[PDB]
RNA sequence: GGCCUGCU
RNA sequence: AGUAGAAACAAGGCC
């Protein structure tokens, strides 16, 4: 059924680079949209980014524009995420996700089916 | 009241009085097209050149009393200097976007009823069902086909009288439409658009487009139906065929 | 290793990759200064291709004219305009015999059209040479000025509202001793008979720009308004004739041209048995227009209009009669520079008759010396031949007659030929049992062409076996192959307005996908690039970006105000939902269900001060001059939104002595708007009648006040006020 | 008879009847009794309608003279006395407001009480026949009809008479006044029967006067009049006249076919002269990039601050000095301009917020460099005629120049891959159809192939530079403006980056015509020493501005770093066409997609993936001294993209002419290679037509050399 | 120095 | 100088 793993998590100094990764199985990966939500310590989760089934329509949060890039590869069933010039408060646990609709805009952006094994500080 | 009043004001001044007196009705068109403005030879070059100016578009004088002369930071939205050969004033493109964020609002529920052709296209496509793409050489042969899928089996002149009687019932003149199909079309499009206030000219133009049959010569392979020709770009290619069934069927 | 794209043709046939040989991604060549040199060169060239004719001096215009018709037969392969009257009459007779009833029918429909045509049809034309001001002006303006001058001189038959009556007045003007014109610097000037004759028989010459496919620039001509009605009638007859000829391809579009070419090649090759060989000639005609004598067109039309009412024959014959005596204005003039004194000067062309030749180079000096004898009142007589394809359709008729003259019934030999002719270009499929037969057939076709004043360009023509050829940038190789390089210039923002540009771009992508075999991925790339250029041109960026522009603030506040931001138009900084499946839908209707009702109402508000509609003709029609072709009009699907504004006008008239034209424009537009408010159908159907404005307006005021009281807002007080105000304007018009 | 209408009736009615006379286009001198009859009809219409008013009740108020008041309503409102268009206007308006039925013919009056029409007609004949006559003319009519006749009798259906009887006594008194006044005149020999319904006309278009004489001078040489020529044409019949002249015509008039064989075509001759120079508006192969590694997007950001930040990233500035002079200008002006640009850049760096656009001072340096006040003053010919030096503008064939090897290498390196992605495409509607998915996959493949290509970088450079230049020219027409050359890319690691090639100073740009020239001065950093190919930099001035240290295994190079400075110019058309350089991507990839589709029509399956990955099939895309070299489909993509980019960069009339006249010969050669027995009528003429387009443009000369190489490799 | 126009 | 190429730009006119 829904299977989602994480990778790349590790402590790092500020102003540095990092690349995360995910993985899927049990469904058509090239037919559903993904997101990334993060839960900060003692704060509810919020959305970070979204992406469509083409690799084309991307959006971002107001406070992280230009510093986060998102890109998927349907062939290997993964979902990368590159964050550069990381802010101090960005340290938190990051949670993969899977939308229901193929598009992104329709409906409100919130996680629906995933578990965030991956973290970062 | 007003109309005859600006008529009298025009006749007050000698030049306009002479223009109104000596000019006959037939010459109406000529003097209406009488202009010093040449038709542009390279529209793209100047559209890319004019949009870099301030006040590149034109709007009616009424804009000066609906939109403020400047926005929050002081960027000017319109100017009081009139166009070359018209009473309209040159205004900035922001006055457009401003009108779309704080301008007066109305009830656009009847635009779908007016622009019947485009909304019918949208409805037909929204409920369409695609199929597998088959790759094989397509023998595109050129044929004469009808593009308009809503033509009511009327020609240009044949439906022009219908359109006038629907929009301009008083200027019909001698003609009283005999064919009963035209009778029902007039009844329907009269009761449907009874108070629509978009414009008489645009209503007439869109009725002409919807009812009048139009035909063009195109390279087709299969299909040949009116609904299947509007999507001819999506269903037929050089070496691929995309099975499609519009929402109508 | 050195990269060389041309070597790609060693594996891909030339026609399958011909798009690579079309450098239509750069700026096309433009002319910079005067076109007088080209005009003089064309006049001299036209006169020297017919040098062996006979000279005469017109008793009316006093200009020297050269008649080469029935002149000595050519003895060389150089271009020659010595057409033979009997040969062309025989060709037309054979054309009639092969297509019985063609001329009689075409004349019948032409007679119907001529006797029911109106004057306003002349307004539907591009720039025309107004003789009242001696300059090019819009067709409507020139027509209005000429009508005003005629009415001031006493020629008021055009008040009947009939084009035939306007032409009657035009001809009657030719027999007047003294006409009067107006000039601003207003001064009333008197024109004698000869001066007015030359002003009515003259043409204005300009230089053609944006012409791709040749190193040298050319000159083109624009006629006056007195001769355009006869030209309209003659071209109507020629179009009606050509529509009955399958060998013609001028009155049709491109796809019809391709279909007819395929049909003719299949007919010629398929009917040919194993013994007969087939060869295709991809022929271009050198100096097509310069070698077509108007007298021969007169002969063709008078043969066509045999056994017809004499008035029809006269009205159709007036046009070639005037072309045979046509004059050409030399042009803008010549600009000189003096580097020693560091100055520049601009001498008008009219001084070329008397100005000394010390300022001109050797080439221009000789051109002026050769053209001076033909200079009459600042314009050169150009009797020998047409200037620039004014009689396109009659030339196509002559070419089709030549093509049909080899139907194997007139050849009287084993060889035969057919093909397709479109003025200045042709494809000729010739079949014969042996190479000797093909050679004889092509030789006889060339010889017959030289007897009709038509020359074949040997340098731009070649013959191969049938199955591969070219015709008007259409390359046939066992089936037509798409090019897509001819339509590349049309992939940008058209330049009409925001909504119009969006719709035109998407529709052009769609059409080039349907016709020019544009690929799906290529179409998607074109859509992306067009959207990028559109946003960068109209300063309408996605709104979620930080691209500061003159319009990025209002767009951003509209973005933050809207809740369903997916419904915003690209013009207002919204996302683009277009794709290969959505190329046939207007943007407004594609985003209708996603727009917020507030933004939707603000956008499509009839009371918006930006939307302006003038006539039914200019509602959703955009004139895009295609590359390598004549000006064309396109229907584009668009919804009347606040983005349908019309752009600013030139505004340079304010610094010219012709400044009063703007006041007249404003007053005419005010009167027209008042009439439209009085007569709502003024735009959709142009009103007809013989009454004057104020009569109709006041009388309709009477009646409408009446009836709108019998049910409506009016009241007795207001109704009587309107009645007595109508009486007031009546007595005002009295005095 | 017309004397009667001169005498009795008032003006108003006589001119109303005269305009009604003009209405249907018949003349009054031939038959006037109709005029009198219908004017009497119109008179009875008035006299029946006027003097009859109504108030809020029914029961019309009848007053001999309308008193001043709002109570001037007319009982009967007239139909006739108007044009047909307005008569039908009133008919339709009454029908639409009164809800009544529309008659098919013209009524005469409308009334409120009975809410209907009146068709008044007073005929000479007695009423009791004319009434039912007009009644059977009108179909199923509810409009009441009422007619009088001269004897004095009245009649109507329903026995209905709609108003006062004293008015009708008025009518018949008027009637007998008419009658026993003609009695004094004496017209009844025709008055009863004078109109019978004649409608006929012949259209007359007569050639006469001067226009006839012109017709007599537009005939064949041996004709004297248009009458005689038309008679001859009508009497003409085909009797084998083309054959006679064909036999008599000289046999030297022929179209003999010259066979086209492998040994026939000769290589195109190239012009000889001084080597060809560089014409581009910016450096293509010798560009250098100063970067910041910022996260901003292409359009996002402010130019001046980005340029200053990029330039501060480089250390090693030296006092600039001349290395290679312009050879025709004043190099010290270029040096001073460079130092001025640096000084004013620092001046911006100091102040509060970097301006979005900066204007520079108009010093003599840039006054000369931008060509200011050099256009000769325009004067009148009558004041300058004795000046010996006064002559035409120099109008001759351009200078001849021979091809050089630098353009070949520039094109070679314009098709090479790079370490960056120079295209960031926009968004499209999410793909819904499988064909859309195929298109998207194809597009992604081509973008992966072409994004890392110097051609895309040149496209972006040209687009940005021309857009900025056009916008500045249209906005700051008068004052010189500074614009840093900026291009934003994305590294392999994914980090976005900005690049600053140099600066452009735009000058006065009062551009009226599409050909008017705006002059600017361009400065660009580079490392390529100009002492190795000087002939390529004829119009450039190159200084030494610093030293650069790029990490290399040979210690560290510490190369020199020069500044290419030149005066260039453009025009509105050139700017517009250079800002649409992205359609080169289209051209190229449309060609490649056409190849893919054509090959996939053979094998019934999409063939894109194996073409782009397996790379088994290859096309001839260049020649090495060993022989012809073939490359994968991606290399063909890049080569075609570079060809289109160079077409857009080095565009000129020479290119168009050569392209056309060489496509002709290419088609002929293809026909030869296809075994189609091609033939030509004058091949030397075609060769001369091709060779006249090759004058001095490096791009067209390179194309001609490529064509010669293709001919040499072909024809085997 | 002040003001006008940028296809007329 | 420069752009460009069979003639032009390198502002125009009006006070």
């Amino acid at each position: 059924q829904v299977q989602l793993q994480e990778s790349g998590g590790g402590m790092v100094q500020p102003g540095g680079s990092l690349r995360l990764s995910c993985l899927a199985s049990g469904f058509t990966f090239s037919n559903y949209a993904m997101t990334w939500v993060r839960q900060a310590p003692g704060k509810g989760p919020e959305w970070v980014s979204m992406v469509s089934n083409n690799g084309a329509d991307t959006t971002y949060t107001d406070s992280v524009k230009g510093r986060f890039t998102i890109s998927r590869d349907n062939a290997k069933n993964t979902l990368y995420l590159r964050m550069n010039n990381v802010k101090p408060e960005d340290s938190a646990v990051y949670y993969c996700a899977k939308r229901r609709y193929g598009g992104i805009w329709t409906g409100q952006p919130t996680d629906y089916d995933y578990l965030g094994q991956g973290t970062v500080t | 009241m007003e109309r005859i009043k600006e008529l009298r004001d025009l006749m007050s001044q000698s030049r306009t009085r002479e223009i109104l007196t000596k000019t006959t009705v037939d010459h109406m068109a000529i003097i209406k097209k009488y202009t010093s403005g040449r038709q542009e030879k390279n529209p793209a070059l100047r559209m890319k050149w004019m949009m870099a100016m301030k006040y590149p578009i034109t709007a009616d004088k009424r804009i000066m009393e609906m939109i403020p002369e400047r926005n929050e930071q002081g960027q000017t939205l319109w100017s009081k200097t009139n166009d070359a050969g018209s009473d309209r004033v040159m205004v900035s493109p922001l006055a457009v976007t401003w009108w779309n964020r704080n301008g007066p609002t109305t009830s656009a529920v009847h635009y779908p009823k007016i622009y019947k052709t485009y909304f019918e296209k949208v409805e037909r496509l929204k409920h369409g069902t695609f199929g597998p793409v088959h790759f094989r050489n397509q023998v595109k042969i050129r044929r004469r086909v009808d593009i308009n899928p809503g033509h009511a089996d009327l020609s240009a002149k044949e439906a022009q009288d219908v359109i006038m009687e629907v929009v301009f019932p008083n200027e019909v003149g001698a003609r009283i439409l005999t064919s009963e199909s035209q009778l029902t079309i007039t009844k329907e499009k009269k009761e449907e658009l009874q108070d629509c206030k978009i414009s008489p000219l645009m209503v007439a133009y869109m009725l002409e487009r919807e009812l009048v049959r139009k035909t063009r010569f195109l390279p087709v392979a299969g299909g040949t139906s009116s609904v299947y020709i509007e999507v001819l770009h999506l269903t037929q290619g050089t070496c691929w065929e995309q099975m499609y069934t519009p929402g109508g069927e | 290793m050195d990269v060389n794209p041309t070597l790609l043709f060693l594996k891909v046939p030339a026609q399958n990759a011909i798009s690579t040989t079309f450098p239509y991604t750069g700026d096309p060549p433009y002319s910079h200064g005067t076109g007088t040199g080209y005009t003089m060169d064309t006049v001299n060239r036209t006169h020297q291709y017919s040098e062996k004719g006979r000279w005469t001096t017109n008793t009316e215009t006093g200009a020297p004219q050269l008649n080469p018709i029935d002149g000595p037969l050519p003895e060389d392969n150089e271009p020659s305009g010595y057409a033979q009257t009997d040969c062309v009459l025989e060709a037309m007779a054979f054309l009639e015999e092969s297509h019985p009833g063609i001329f009689e029918n075409s004349c019948l429909e032409t007679m119907e059209v001529v006797q029911q045509t109106r004057v306003d049809k002349l307004t539907q034309g591009r720039q025309t040479y107004d003789w009242t001001l001696n300059r090019n002006q819009p067709a409507a303006t020139a027509l209005a000025n000429t009508i005003e001058v005629f009415r001031s001189n006493g020629l008021t038959a055009n008040e009947s509202g009939r084009l035939i009556d306007f032409l009657k007045d035009v001809m009657e003007s030719m027999d007047k001793e003294e006409m009067e014109i107006t000039t601003h610097f207003k001064k009333k000037q008197r024109l004698n008979k000869r001066s007015y004759l030359i002003r009515a028989l003259t043409l204005n010459t300009m230089t053609k720009d944006a012409e791709r496919g040749k190193l040298k620039r050319r000159a083109i001509a624009t006629p006056g308004m007195q001769i355009r009605g006869f030209v309209y009638f003659v071209e109507t007859l020629a179009r009606s004739i050509c529509e009955k000829l399958e060998q013609s391809g001028l009155p049709v579009g491109g796809n019809e041209k391709k279909a007819k070419l395929a049909n003719v090649v299949r007919k010629m090759m398929t009917n040919s048995q194993d013994t007969e060989l087939s060869f295709t000639i991809t022929g271009d005609n050198t100096k097509w227009n310069e070698n077509q004598n108007p007298r021969m067109f007169l002969a063709m039309i008078t043969y066509i209009t045999r056994n017809q009412p004499e008035w029809f024959r006269n009205v159709l014959s007036i046009a070639p009669i005037m072309f045979s005596n046509k004059m050409a204005r030399l042009g803008k003039g010549y600009m000189f520079e003096s580097k020693s004194m560091k100055l520049r000067t601009q001498i008008p062309a009219e001084m070329l008759a008397s100005i000394d030749l010390k300022y001109f180079n050797d080439s221009t000096r000789k051109k002026i010396e050769k053209i001076r004898p033909l200079l009459i009142d600042g314009t050169a007589s150009l009797s020998p031949g047409m200037m620039m394809g004014m009689f396109n359709m009659l030339s196509t008729v002559l070419g089709v007659s030549i093509l049909n003259l080899g139907q194997k019934r007139y050849t009287k030999t084993t060889y035969w030929w057919d093909g397709l002719q479109s003025s200045d270009d042709f494809a000729l499929i010739v079949n014969a049992p042996n190479h000797e037969g093909i050679q004889a057939g092509v030789d006889r076709f060339y010889r017959t062409c030289k007897l009709l004043g038509i020359n074949m360009s040997k340098k731009k023509s070649y013959i191969n076996r049938t199955g591969t050829f070219e015709f008007t940038s259409f390359f046939y190789r066992y089936g037509f192959v798409a090019n897509f390089s001819m339509e590349l210039p049309s992939f940008g923002v058209s330049g009409i307005n925001e909504s119009a540009d969006m719709s035109i771009g998407v529709t052009v992508i769609k059409n080039n996908m349907i016709n020019n075999d544009l690929g799906p991925a290529t179409a998607q790339m074109a859509l992306q690039l067009f959207i990028k250029d559109y946003r960068y041109t109209y300063r309408c960026h996605r709104g979620d970006t930080q691209i500061q522009t003159r319009r990025s603030f209002e767009i951003k506040k509209l973005w933050e105000q809207t809740r369903s931001k997916a419904g915003l138009l690209v013009s207002d900084g919204g996302p683009n939902l277009y794709n290969i499946r959505n190329l046939h839908i207007p943007e407004v209707c594609l985003k209708w269900e996603l727009m917020d009702e507030d933004y939707q109402g603000r956008l499509c508000n009839p009371l918006n001060p930006f939307v302006s509609h003038k006539e039914i003709e200019s509602v959703n029609n955009a004139v895009m001059m295609p590359a390598h072709g004549p000006a064309k009009n396109m229907e584009y699907d668009a919804v009347a939104t606040t983005h349908s504004w019309i752009p600013k006008r030139n505004r340079s008239i304010l610094n010219t002595s012709q400044r009063g034209i703007l006041e007249d424009e404003q007053m005419y537009q005010k009167c027209c708007n008042l009439f439209e408010k009085f007569f709502p159908s003024s735009s959709y159907r142009r009103p007809v009648g013989i009454s004057s404005m104020v009569e109709a307006m006041v009388s309709r005021a009477r009646i409408d006040a009446r009836i709108d009281f019998e049910s409506g807002r009016i009241k007795k007080e207001e109704f009587a006020e309107i009645m007595k105000i109508c009486s007031t304007i009546e007595e005002l018009r009295r005095q | 008879m017309e004397d009667f209408v001169r005498q009795c009736f008032n003006p108003m009615i006589v001119e109303l009847a005269e305009k009604a006379m003009k209405e249907y286009g018949e003349d009054l001198k031939i038959e006037t009794n109709k005029f009198a009859a219908i004017c009497t009809h119109l008179e009875v219409c008035f006299m029946y309608s006027d003097f009859h008013f109504i108030n809020e009740r029914g029961e019309s108020i009848i007053v001999e003279s309308g008193d001043p008041n709002a109570l001037l309503k007319h009982r009967f409102e007239i139909i006739e006395g108007r044009d047909r268009t307005m008569a039908w206007t009133v008919v339709n308006s009454i029908c639409n407001t009164t809800g009544a039925e529309k008659p098919k013919f013209l009524p005469d009056l409308y009334d409120y009480k009975e809410n209907r029409f009146i068709e008044i007609g007073v005929t000479r004949r007695e009423v009791h026949i004319y009434y039912l006559e007009k009644a059977n003319k009108i179909k199923s009519e509810k409009t009441h009809i009422h007619i009088f006749s001269f004897t004095g009798e009245e009649m109507a259906t329903k026995a209905d008479y709609t108003l006062d009887e004293e008015s009708r006594a008025r009518i018949k008194t008027r009637l007998f006044t008419i009658r026993q006044e003609m009695a004094s005149r004496g017209l009844w020999d025709s008055f009863r029967q004078s109109e019978r319904g004649e409608e006929t006309i012949e259209e007359r278009f007569e050639i006469t006067g001067t226009m006839r004489r012109l017709a007599d001078q537009s005939l064949p040489p041996n004709f004297s009049s248009l009458e005689n020529f038309r008679a001859y044409v009508d009497g003409f019949e085909p009797n084998g006249y083309i054959e006679g002249k064909l036999s008599q015509m000289s046999k030297e008039v022929n179209a003999r076919i010259e066979p086209f064989l492998k040994t026939t075509p000769r290589p195109l001759r190239l012009p000889d002269g001084p080597p060809c120079s560089q014409r581009s508006k910016f450096l293509l192969m010798d560009a250098l990039k100063l970067s910041i590694e910022d996260p901003s997007h292409e359009g996002e950001g402010i130019p001046l601050y980005d340029a200053i930040k990029c330039m501060r990233t480089f250390f090693g500035w030296k006092e600039p000095n001349v290395v290679k002079p312009h050879e025709k200008g004043i190099n010290p002006n270029y040096l001073l301009a460079w130092k001025q640009v640096l000084a004013e850049l620092q001046d911006i760096e100091n102040e509060e917020k970097i301006p979005k656009t900066k204007n520079m001072k108009k010093t003599s340096q840039l006054k000369w460099a931008l060509g200011e006040n050099m256009a000769p003053e325009k004067v009148d010919f009558d004041d300058c005629k004795d000046v010996s030096d006064l002559k035409q503008y120099d109008s001759d064939e351009p200078e001849l120049r021979s091809l050089a090897s630098w353009i070949q290498s520039e094109f070679n390196k314009a098709c090479e891959l790079t370490d960056s992605s120079w295209i960031e495409l926009d968004e499209i509607g999410e793909d819904v159809a499988p064909i859309e998915h195929i298109a998207s996959m194809r597009r992604n493949y081509f973008t992966a192939e072409v994004s890392h290509c110097r051609a895309t970088e040149y496209i972006m450079k040209g687009v940005y530079i021309n857009t900025a230049l056009l916008n500045a020219s249209c906005a700051a027409m008068d004052d010189f403006q500074l614009i840093p050359m900026i291009s934003k890319c994305r590294t392999k690691e994914g980090r976005r980056k900005t690049n600053l090639y140099g600066f452009i100073i735009k000058g006065r740009s009062h551009l009226r015509n599409d050909t008017d020239v705006v002059n600017f001065v361009s400065m660009e950093f580079s490392l390529t020493d100009p002492r190795l190919e000087p002939h390529k930099w004829e119009k450039y001035c190159v200084l030494e501005i610093g030293d650069m240290l790029l990490r290399s295994a040979i210690g560290q190079v510490s190369r020199p770093m020069f500044l290419y400075v030149r005066t260039n110019g453009t025009s509105k058309i050139k700017m517009k066409w250079g800002m649409e350089m992205r359609r080169c991507l289209l051209q190229s990839l449309q060609q490649i997609e056409s190849m893919i589709e054509a090959e996939s029509s053979v094998k019934e399956k999409d063939m894109t993936k194996e073409f782009f990955e397996n790379k088994s099939e290859t096309w001839p895309i260049g020649e090495s001294p060993k022989g012809v070299e073939e490359g994968s489909i991606g290399k063909v993509c890049r080569t075609l993209l570079a060809k289109s980019v160079f077409n857009s960069l080095y565009a000129s009339p020479q290119l168009e002419g050569f392209s056309a006249e060489s496509r002709k010969l290419l088609l002929i050669v293809q026909a030869l290679r296809d075994n189609l027995e091609p033939g030509t009528f004058d091949l030397g003429g075609l060769y001369e037509a091709i060779e006249e387009c090759l004058i001095n443009d490096p791009w067209v000369l390179l194309n001609a050399s490529w064509f010669n190489s293709f001919l040499t490799h072909a024809l085997r």
